[PDB]
């Protein structure tokens, strides 16, 4: 690892996953097909209704086989079909490749309580990953009752995740005191949270600001304000610290249709090193104590 | 064992888009996909003019047409057929031969293909991919991968023989139940 | 191919050991089950006791009794997590002792908060379910398209009801 | 799906040297880098060497 110098080539917003199959992708693909632009052509938007909809990652292989399967029908339809010319429509899409997959950019968009969006480097790029919560006991079995709610994890966490888990539970749960302790919810209620998988291990704490705003929620039943992500390792006191991945999570976010997001003070330049057109239309948030993401996330 | 070997064998192929689907329907029932993915195989391999051959699998239930289908390919493109079996196999040695040096070396099962087809345009079917061992001193998955590299199989070879080969033109099907278990690179 | 398996559950201890009782109803699993399958069934057991809680208070049964369910192996690993929505809905059924609507399926994965994820192979479940003369069917609506993409015969006779969140679920097996 | 093999070839060709690629995912024989003994007969040499041998220059782009 240390030996040489590692440079970074992630993703491809949807704007540059467009130029790149206009200006390259199709003209390849039409070559290795054997055919001629007049013969066959594909306005924009269809490429922008594939890529919206039936490609679903940071990498353009899967948008290469389907723009591929849609010129091996033009083909064949040239060959003997009685069309001698093809142009592709957002009409005639459907029979050349198909109905639509991914109908829904997003897991869903009202965000109940107990359920908050976050940001995972995983190793297949960014992704947005859903961490959400429930209680799995009586809240008040009695109300004398003083045994502190009991957590459970799940998603295959290794103990540097547990770790952060029991840590974010403690900040919460000291948080919930200062602002409202007649809330004795996240304390005495046995508690089950799940983190989806797939983020690599050094990444896995990042989401330790996700799971302190899922259980605050779930505390308080305020769902989370919707189109809204965040990311950050929690200090235990309720400072945030930096985290990597930041341009992948951030094109993950922005093709997630997500617009409020929120990273730690210290990531800000990284924030700030993209381009514009990638940053474009995002309201960034920059934080360095829980605080803030609090006042953020519950406006009242 | 070398002279034996086709160069430059491009067995005739068919290009009457008409005559396959005929072919194709008379020989099978429904199985729509398929036909239409050959039909479209067919179109490219004429409008390019030059033969070529590229990778695909079907994956279903047992019993249900795939080896059958791939006969009929077979039979539809003029093109040789030959099947080799996978499923519980570790030595790559049998798919590379050996070094020419072990007693009794033989050639990899690839040479024997090519031999008995005495072709350089044939159709190989690989049967129950998924259920390779990969085991202790195996592995072969890099040897499949090497094989279906579409760079790489331009100058493909064994161990019992030491010299390339080429093998774009050649048309490659797979066959697998599930699709999970075949390793990721394939 | 497709297959259909009958999930299966039951009460391996007392239910009241003791009216007070304050113990967690511990679940058991068996199968040959993966992880993964394992946390999927873990999930399904939490959102099943939270819709008891939510609809049925009064109900402790899933709660605070020791239950053991059956999985029928053969799902492939990938597909395993498809069967949450009928680990739930068998939970359920156990727990109002209601026996599911007759001659009625479904597939689908659930996260913990009610809401279903689409699946794969839905070709060849709805072929083992029409082979299996079951006439109702439910899946997840992500998955529609695939649904529509085959022949009519096929989908012949039945009546399938796409969902989204286990909400609708909970209201076709248990018309009344 | 980024290009990085693609790029790869677009800085061999731009630069004028040679191109060549390399798997080394899941691999657990040295030999490959190391070669055989050249005692074994039939043994090979590290896929380096051949490399060199087919772009026949030594500044490749490996
Ligand atoms: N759609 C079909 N049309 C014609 N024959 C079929 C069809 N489906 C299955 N069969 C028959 O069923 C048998 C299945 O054997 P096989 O081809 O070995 O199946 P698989 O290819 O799945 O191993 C074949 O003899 C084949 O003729
Ligand atoms: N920015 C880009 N410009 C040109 N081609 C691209 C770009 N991004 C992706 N591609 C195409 O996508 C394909 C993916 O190739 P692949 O070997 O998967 O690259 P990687 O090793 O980065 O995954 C390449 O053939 C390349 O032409």
């Amino acid at each position: 690892r240390d030996r040489m110098e590692m440079i970074n080539v992630s993703g491809y917003v949807a704007q540059e996953k467009l130029a790149i199959a206009e200006r390259y992708l199709v003209p390849q693909a039409r070559a290795l097909c054997g055919l001629d632009e007049s013969k066959a052509k594909l306005s924009s938007d269809v490429l922008t209704l594939l890529i919206k909809q039936y490609c679903r990652e940071s990498g353009v292989r899967n948008l290469q086989k389907q723009v591929e399967k849609v010129l091996r029908k033009s083909a064949y339809k040239i060959v003997s079909g009685e069309a001698e010319s093809v142009e592709v429509t957002p009409e005639n899409l459907q029979d050349f490749v198909g109905k639509p997959v991914f109908t829904v950019e997003r897991m869903y968009d009202v965000t109940p309580p107990g359920v908050v969006m976050g940001l995972a480097w995983t190793a297949m790029g960014g992704s947005t990953l859903f961490v959400e919560t429930s209680l799995r006991r009586p809240q008040d079995k009695d109300a004398k009752g003083d045994k502190d709610g009991s957590l459970e994890v799940t998603g295959q966490l290794g103990e540097v995740m547990k770790e952060s888990a029991r840590i974010a539970y403690t900040f919460a749960r000291a948080f919930l005191m200062q602002h409202a302790p007649a809330n004795d919810y996240l304390v005495t209620s046995h508690i089950h949270l799940h983190v989806p998988e797939g983020a690599t291990p050094k990444d896995g704490p990042s989401a330790g600001c996700t799971i302190v705003t899922a259980l605050l929620s779930l505390a308080m039943g305020r769902p989370v304000r919707q189109n809204l992500a965040m990311t950050g390792e929690v200090s235990l006191t309720g400072k945030i610290l930096p985290v990597g991945g930041i341009k992948e999570k951030t094109i993950a976010a922005k093709r997630a249709g997500v617009t409020c997001i929120v990273l730690p003070a210290e990531n800000k330049k990284d924030f700030y090193d993209l381009a514009a057109f990638i940053t474009e239309g995002l309201e960034v948030h920059f934080v360095e104590h829980y605080r803030e993401i609090f006042d953020i996330a519950f406006p009242d | 064992w070398l002279t034996s070997i086709p160069w430059g064998k491009y067995s005739n192929e068919n290009l009457d888009l008409a005559r396959a689907q005929a072919v194709l329907e008379e020989d099978h029932y429904g199985m729509e996909d398929v036909k239409k993915r050959i039909l479209e195989f067919i179109a490219v391999s004429q409008l390019r003019g030059s033969t070529q051959g590229k990778i695909l699998c079907f994956y279903g239930p047992p019993g249900v047409g795939k080896t059958s289908i791939a006969r009929s390919i077979a039979r539809a493109l003029n093109r040789e057929y030959f099947r080799f079996s996978v499923g519980g196999m570790t030595d790559v040695a049998e798919i590379k031969g050996h070094r020419r040096t072990y007693v009794g070396a033989m050639p990899g099962k690839i040479i024997q293909c090519l031999k008995k087809t005495k072709t350089e345009n044939p159709l190989i079917l690989i049967d129950e991919v998924d259920k390779i061992g990969r085991g202790y001193q195996g592995d072969p998955s890099s040897a499949l991968l090497e094989l279906l590299d579409p760079e790489q199989n331009a100058n493909f070879l064994d161990h019992y023989l030491d010299v390339p080969v080429d093998l774009s033109k050649v048309l490659f099907i797979c066959t697998a139940n599930v699709t999970d278990t075949i390793p990721e690179p394939l």
